[PDB]
Formats: C-alpha cells, structure tokens, sequence
C-alpha cells in the first residue's frame, strides 16, 4: 500500500497499388 | 504527358457527347414555354378584332 512517485508513472506510460498500375499505363 | 493529353481528348470527347444532348434538351423544353406564349399570342387576333 505505498504511493508510488509520479517519475516512474510517467516513465512506465492495398491503398498503394490502386495507383502504380494506374501511373505505369496512363 | 502524351499518354496523359490522350486519355484526356477523348475525355474531352465524352464531355462533347455530354454537352450536346444537355443543349437539344434545353431547345426542346424552350418550344412547349414557347407554344404557350403563341396560343396568347393568337387569343389576340379576336381580342382585338372585338
């Protein structure tokens, strides 16, 4: 049941391809 | 960019082929406003023989 500091709580805590084919032929 | 400019002309070609049937809808649907105003225009003949 000790506290425990706050220091060491703070411590502690397909979209690609659409495209490509897309710029290879047009 | 030639690729580019000719995906775009017949782009261009489906905006014409758009375009053309939007300004034959528009001359029909001015003649029915139009004929309206000629039976107006044609009560006149008596309206004024009276």
């Amino acid at each position: 049941s000790l506290p425990i500091e706050d220091n060491y709580i703070r411590e502690v805590v397909s979209k690609l391809m659409e495209c490509v084919n897309d710029a290879v032929q047009t | 960019l030639g690729k580019v400019s000719d995906k775009s002309r017949e782009i261009s070609e489906k905006y014409i082929e758009e375009s053309q049937a939007i300004i034959q809808e528009l001359v029909k649907l001015t003649m029915e406003k139009l004929e309206s105003k000629f039976t107006k225009l044609c009560d006149l003949e008596t309206q004024l023989e009276m």
